[PDB]
């Protein structure tokens, strides 16, 4: 007999056993990204090559404009979006909703006038032009703030995001641009120093418009690799504001799957399918198109997004309309950086060398491989001398998720073309759409599907005819969630979440148990599965921190001490799993931290030692993560010896200033301080008061008081 | 100042960029703003559609059973080579040098030392009998490296680092690397070309994959998978959960796939620990496992040795080379197509109960990275994937009739027959299989999804799910329609290149599709 | 420590960057200043934690007098080191010292946990005294609803919650009590009395 | 200096290895 | 001093001493 796992589907529906199909247990694919970036640029320009090709006179880089371009005559992807059709869809959406555009725009403006510059510190890695690399958002923002100070640019000290965006827009006009660059001076040692460097206006414009690239290695279910783009800090404010506006608009739209996540999305899915089933005529058919859009960002022109921003803010202050239209302008004239370049080697001499991108065309193309040969022969027209590709048309993945979703919902909501005897409506979310078409027969259902496909092709949207299919309503999939006959199996993909959280013992344990309980609540993880997950997690947790049961004969550094503690203390049911104690957690008490769980079972000496008011292993500065576990997940833990932190792997200026302010005003670490005065004088007054109180209480000597007073005296606030 | 309002005016460069970033047909952003604010479209979509060419459409075609065809026909073709064994460690061929131990847990070096000490004939073997040197590896290098491994393991000192440190450098091929020069010379030199991409080979259906799938999914008297205790169960729900958990582990624990999974997890944990502790020194690592028999005897099993190279790597994607020597009882000459990547010896023979059987050493050089190295210790999640689905299955049964069936589905009761799935086939006759056997099959499927996992497997699964869901819709008579079937088929079949699990998955998919086609008549 | 505070302040001001930033950024702007951290977040916490647990002294101990309670090496086992630190400016230590502290060392006060962690112990009380019943294996109809995950002593909006917390455990910096402390005066006094006598 | 190393061919020099490996390698003649 | 053997593909050289002229 020859076994066959697929035969399981003979006796079980695929959706029921869908979890086993996905290989979400092996090693996810991982990676030069220059080839992929060049290919992406090539495809983006190829789809829009028939547009209007001109040369930007502000930067000198070639630009291709597909908007209002020739209507496609083939199924191939098309970025030729007609502006009038986009405005028609927007107008239909506006008519179908009561002043939604006005409310969303006003709320976006109000929350923008309240936003601070420091909000730009959130997010992921960002392109830094002072070094032309990818740096953490906080560091990039700090460096750009520092550089702006030299060229007479200010507004960061002014607080709100409005002055920062205003002086960012101003910076594009300064005849020069001075900043600090890293200089790895040789002395042999390579020591980094700060060198005051300057660049011209064109170079600065190119740097600001440049989009850095990286390989999307983390992907799990795709063989071919995609490139993710990181933008600079000079686009983050505008992109953030437009994204917030689009989120405000799309949240009300019942057709939008974002930004709601979790059981809310399932609720929306089931409610929508039930609605469409209810709305079907008598004996008619409601067909569901399971769609998976491709080239969702290589066909969306930023000019269409500029038009959408202008139409959305039809009635708003001129200043806000201008401000929110900057992001589409910056994206419509963007430039793409190109990885690290190809590598050429000779095997007859065992020699290899990576060729930096600026030197791509310094070599005869007859030496690159034929594929890269064609890639470069096609990329030559748009190649910048500095080593960047002029990429005007299209968008990089991840920038305008909300705005693209709003455009998709606009396409969905037309609901009819030519008053044909059918209707359509659906769910759209960031490159994944599920459509429903109701008619009186299958033929009319596909007439409607074809009409919707054509309408999508009029906005740059090109549904994938290879990754999509159609069937009867009541069975489909949306964003990897499967619906069949009312049964929505949360596809079990949260399996790679049972490892230790890697923050500390107690916190890792709390996070793991909360993860188990949340999975039980949401994904339908059965009680036996939850018990086995507890078992496996406890095994991994004991192994990773070298703390097994004290009785067990395992050897280790901390294990000897655990063994000692095992008999040095009588009460053996109160020890923690980090102290070789017996596991006590079960399904009924996953919501209780174990320290409180075992509080009764502990011994007075043990609880006194572990729960000491002061612990050298516990520090105030270590409390930052006690609320949210990095997605920010809330976990409940208990102060104790096991609440420690791991070793670390104008910087010092800001860091130590903030640290000292926190140490002076202990309330600052919890809630935002309030005051319209310099930090120095606040600290001086507080320290003077504290010194006087310490002396009056006898905690400080008289010589100590005099010294303190002198210092505080010198400072100038006594 | 409240009579002024906010001031935010655009400069010169940004204003010009806005002016030139207007759609076609416009000449200034003021023009576009006025056009958007004033012009009203009242059927522009229909006007554009009324002229767009009728050569663009989704091409809606109804999908029937006949349209679905076997995926990846090239595997059937015999002109292509048989797929080789590219997994990290042997799975159905591991030979366990088993030593009974009181239960004490000891360092792997001492355990391997003692295991070899018990088998003096294999420990002191020094004259190999080359059965096959695969294509490139050198017999002298591998044999001398293995001898150094044995000497280091059996040495009195607790140190587990290679005492040569120079022969291994060439045995592992660390020195066989190119030297990087600066860009200028490469530009000037004409012979410094770019390496052509190396595409995977297009292979055929092997036979060892099916045999291993069968063998890893059978009960064995030896059990290794053990799990930590949990707190007392006081609620009825956790009592039911405990009963189900016991019924499951009583089945999974004794399947050989569980032992293989534990061996992989332990090996990768030890590899990560050695790499972190030792960075730039060659190390010796036994492939250790712990196995408890039904009588409670905690045997320690040595499955081979491995030399770890220099793992001094700042990044994670950086590769570290390791050479594996594995004890086995299988003579490769029985099927030489399965072992084209392995250079093997014949280091002796052993008696298990009186039936003498040979003992060979499979030697092979390989490379890993911190990512796969970590996922090795996260391979235990297969167990969870095995339980979840079965849990759901059982729960479905419980939904039908009120009481709990976990004893009924597994063993049956006086009112309900034991649950049987369709598991295999023979001579074109499909065969049923107990609930436990189906659980074993699912667990082995998950384990293989891990071990043979790479980009090809992901691209195959995530794209054949389309056909799986289409077949599911067809079986429910939803009359699914498709737009471009050949596109989906090409997408799927551009992933069946050289991964043994991918080729066997394609083969089983074709066979099951044939079965569904023949059974659709009703 | 206040003298140490003033000395640290003087040393920090000796540099011109500190002088110009402190005299420039108002108290309100402090938030922005705090958020300019490196953000060099670990890419894989699991691997980092695994590696750290195997290191000689991964624990980052805060400088203080606690270390003298424990030798730098106990029973031939290394616990803590006197080498200086740059990331935290403290000392280094190993989980061995943590386990020893859980075994021996100073004995603290058990009173604080009776009331400080009132919510957790109330959770445990509600679990322990709960009464279980039968299990119905039939299908269950479930509706998606906006539910409060955990019980609250007195539900209030976030701003009022923050103001109440400050009025409870931050006696200083309580300018001009708003029209929220009088509403929650009973909660203020109850929590104040309960948390008094602690050292957390 | 770095460029002259490859221009003059001095960098294209074979690497010396221990006699054990050379005897154990069958491709060295 | 013996003799010198060399692999061109690997670009490696080694000296075989006189005592090892038949190994």
């Amino acid at each position: 007999m020859n076994i066959n796992p697929y035969f399981l589907f003979i006796d079980v529906p695929i959706q029921a056993a869908i979890s086993t199909t996905f290989p979400y247990t092996g090693v996810p694919p991982y990676s030069t990204g220059t080839g992929y970036t060049i290919d992406t640029v090539i495809r983006t320009h190829e789809y829009s090559n028939k547009g209007k090709q001109y040369i930007s006179d502000v930067t000198g880089c070639t630009m291709v404009d597909p908007t209002n371009g020739p209507l496609p005559e083939d199924n191939e992807p098309s970025a030729y979006a007609q502006l009038d059709c986009v405005l028609e869809a927007l107008d239909r959406m506006d008519e179908e909703h009561p002043g939604l555009f006005q409310a969303a725009s006003q709320n976006a403006m109000e929350t923008l006038m309240v936003t601070t510059v420091d909000k730009l510190t959130q997010g992921r890695q960002t392109f830094d032009w002072t070094v032309c690399r990818n740096q953490p958002a906080a560091t990039a923002l700090n460096t750009t703030i520092t550089s702006f100070r030299l060229n007479d640019l200010n507004g960061a000290d002014k607080g709100g995001l409005i002055p920062f965006c205003q002086d960012i827009i101003d910076s594009l006009d300064r005849p020069e641009m001075t900043f600090f660059s890293v200089k790895n001076i040789k002395k042999i040692k390579r020591i980094p120093m700060k060198v005051k460097d300057k660049i011209t206006k064109v170079e600065y414009i190119k740097r600001a418009l440049s989009l850095n690239t990286m390989t999307k290695d983390a992907e799990r279910g795709k063989l071919k690799r995609r490139a993710i783009a990181t933008a600079g800090i000079q686009i983050r404010g505008f992109v953030l504001v437009v994204e917030n506006l689009a989120k405000n608009i799309c949240e009300n739209l019942e057709q939008s799957g974002l930004p709601v996540g979790g059981n809310e999305k399932k609720a929306k899915l089931s409610n929508a399918v039930a609605k469409m089933l209810s709305n079907c005529p008598p004996g008619g058919i409601s067909m569901t198109v399971t769609g998976d859009n491709t080239k969702w960002n290589e066909c969306l022109n930023p000019r269409i997004f500029l038009a959408m921003t202008e139409r959305i803010t039809r009635d708003s202050p001129i200043w806000f309309r201008d401000f929110c239209s900057i992001a589409p302008v910056l994206f419509s004239n963007k430039i793409a950086r190109l990885g690290k370049g190809f590598m050429i080697t000779s095997k007859t001499k065992r020699l290899k060398a990576q060729i930096p991108c600026p030197d791509l065309f310094s070599i005869p193309l007859e030496r690159y491989n034929e594929e890269t040969r064609a890639k470069l022969k096609k990329l030559k027209p748009f190649f910048n001398e500095e080593g960047t590709a002029s990429l005007s048309p299209g968008m990089m993945m991840g920038m305008f998720n909300m705005l693209s979703t709003v455009l998709g919902v606009a396409a969905l909501g037309i609901k009819n073309i030519g008053n044909k005897e059918y209707l359509w409506d659906g769910l759209q979310s960031s490159d994944d759409f599920a459509l429903f078409v109701n008619a009186k027969d299958e033929e009319t259902c596909m007439e409607g599907i074809n009409d919707f496909y054509r309408t999508c092709k009029l906005l740059g949207i090109n549904m994938s005819k290879k990754k999509s299919y159609c069937n009867e309503t009541g069975m489909f999939e949306f964003t990897s969630m499967f619906y069949r006959d009312g049964f929505v199996s949360n596809f079990a993909m949260e399996l790679p979440s049972f490892g230790v959280a890697g923050v500390n013992e107690s916190a890792d344990m709390a996070i793991g148990m909360t993860i188990i309980k949340n999975n039980m609540i949401n994904n339908g993880m059965g009680p036996a599965t939850a018990q086995t997950a507890i078992q496996l997690f406890i095994a991994d947790y004991r192994y990773t921190y070298k703390c097994h049961r004290g009785d067990s004969k395992v050897e280790g550094k901390r294990m000897k001490i655990i063994k000692e503690l095992w008999e040095n203390t009588k009460g053996r049911d109160g020890l923690l799993v980090a102290d070789g104690g017996p596991n006590i957690y079960n399904l009924r008490n996953l919501h209780i931290p174990e320290i409180v769980l075992k509080y009764n079972l502990m011994d007075p000496e043990y609880k006194g030692r572990l729960l000491h008011p002061q612990n050298p292993f516990v520090g105030h500065l270590s409390i930052e993560g006690i609320k949210e576990a990095d997605k920010k997940m809330d976990y409940d833990a208990v102060s104790g010896t096991h609440s420690w932190r791991t070793k670390r792997n104008e910087e010092q200026c800001y860091a130590k200033c903030c640290n000292l302010f926190e140490a002076c005003f202990n309330s600052a670490s919890y809630r935002k301080p309030v005051g319209q005065h310099s930090m120095l004088e606040a600290m001086a007054h507080r320290l003077r008061m504290d010194a006087r109180l310490d002396y009056e209480s006898g905690r400080m000597s008289k010589d100590d008081f005099e010294k303190a007073m002198a210092h505080l005296g010198e400072i100038g606030y006594i | 100042d409240v009579e002024k309002g906010i001031d935010f005016k655009l400069g010169q460069t940004i204003s010009r960029l806005r002016d030139i970033s207007v759609p076609a047909g416009f000449s200034n952003f003021e023009g576009m703003r006025s056009y958007i604010d004033n012009i009203d479209p009242k059927g522009a979509i229909e006007r554009n559609l009324a002229r767009m060419s009728p050569l663009v459409s989704v091409t809606p075609k109804k999908l029937t059973w006949e349209d679905l065809r076997p995926i990846g026909p090239h595997i059937y073709n015999h002109e292509l080579p048989e797929v080789p064994y590219n997994a990290f460690l042997l799975m159905s061929d591991e030979l366990g040098l088993a030593n009974m131990t009181e239960g004490k847990s000891k360092k792997p070096k001492t355990l391997a030392k003692e295991c070899l000490e018990k088998y003096s004939t294999l420990r002191d073997q020094t004259d190999p009998i080359l059965i096959m040197k695969s294509e490139k590896a050198n017999e002298n290098f591998l044999w001398k490296l293995w001898r150094d491994c044995v000497n280091t393991i059996s040495n009195e000192e607790m140190s587990n680092e290679l005492q040569k440190t120079n022969y291994a450098k060439w045995a592992t091929g660390d020195g066989l690397t190119y030297q990087k020069i600066m860009k200028e010379v490469a530009i000037d030199d004409e012979t410094m070309c770019q390496e052509e991409p190396k595409i995977p080979n297009k292979c055929r259906v092997a036979a060892w994959v099916q045999t291993e799938m069968n063998l890893l999914s059978t009960l064995t008297s030896k059990r290794a998978l053990d799990l930590p205790e949990i707190g007392p169960d006081v609620a009825p729900v956790e009592h039911v959960g405990s009963e189900r958990r016991k019924y499951f582990v009583n089945e999974i624990n004794y399947c050989k796939a569980s032992t293989v999974m534990m061996k992989y997890v332990l090996f990768h944990t030890s590899l990560l620990n050695e790499s972190n502790a030792s960075m730039g020194k060659y190390k010796v690592i036994p492939i250790t496992n712990r196995v408890v028999n039904e009588k409670g005897e905690s045997f320690d099993m040595l499955y081979g040795l491995a030399v770890k190279g220099q793992s001094h790597l700042r990044g994670d994607t950086d590769v570290v080379t390791v050479v594996t020597f594995e004890f086995s009882s299988t003579d490769p000459r029985v099927d030489s197509g399965k072992w084209p990547k392995y250079t093997v010896f014949r280091i002796g023979s052993l008696f298990v109960s009186g039936r003498e059987k040979s003992v060979y050493l499979y030697c092979r050089v390989n490379g890993t990275n911190k990512i796969q190295m970590k996922w090795g210790m996260e391979a235990r999640r297969c167990l969870l994937q095995s339980m979840q689905q079965m849990e759901a299955i059982v729960e479905q049964e419980s939904s039908i009739q009120g009481y709990d069936m976990t004893k009924a589905c597994f063993k049956g009761d006086r009112v309900n027959s034991p649950k049987t799935f369709s598991i295999g086939t023979q001579e074109g006759k499909l065969v049923k299989g107990s609930f436990g056997k189906a659980l074993r099959v699912i667990f082995t499927k998950c384990l293989m999804h891990y071990v043979f996992g790479n980009a090809q497997l992901e691209g195959f699964s995530a794209e054949s799910r389309r056909l799986l869901l289409l077949i599911q819709a067809l079986k429910d008579r939803k009359g699914p329609w498709v737009f471009d079937l050949e596109g989906m088929y090409s997408g799927i079949e551009e992933c069946i290149s050289n991964n043994p699990w991918v080729i066997q998955s394609a083969y089983w998919f074709n066979e099951w599709l044939g079965f569904e086609k023949e059974g659709s008549k009703v | 420590m206040t003298l140490a505070k003033i000395e640290l302040l003087k040393q920090l001001l000796r540099d011109n960057e500190a002088k110009t930033v402190l005299k420039q950024t108002t108290v309100d702007q402090y938030n922005i200043i705090r958020k300019f951290n490196t953000s060099r977040i670990e890419k894989n916490p699991s691997l980092r934690m695994k590696w750290a647990m195997c290191s000689n002294f991964p624990l980052a101990l805060t400088k203080g007098d606690m270390a003298n309670r424990i030798p730098l090496e106990y029973k031939g086992i290394q616990l803590k080191t006197n080498a200086e630190d740059i990331g935290t400016k403290g000392q280094m230590c190993s989980i061995a010292a943590v386990t020893w502290w859980n075994t021996y060392g100073p004995i603290g006060d058990t009173e604080g946990f009776e009331r400080v962690y009132e919510s957790f112990f109330l959770r445990k009380m509600r679990l322990d005294n709960a009464t279980w019943g039968r299990i119905t294996f039939g299908p269950v109809e479930r509706v998606r609803k906006r539910v409060l995950l955990n019980p609250l002593t007195k539900e209030m909006p976030p701003d009022e919650a923050s103001n109440v917390i400050m009025e409870i455990l931050f006696p200083k910096e309580a300018g001009i009590p708003r029209e929220s402390t009088w509403i929650h005066r009973e909660l203020i006094k109850e929590k104040r009395e309960k948390l008094k006598g602690t050292m957390i």
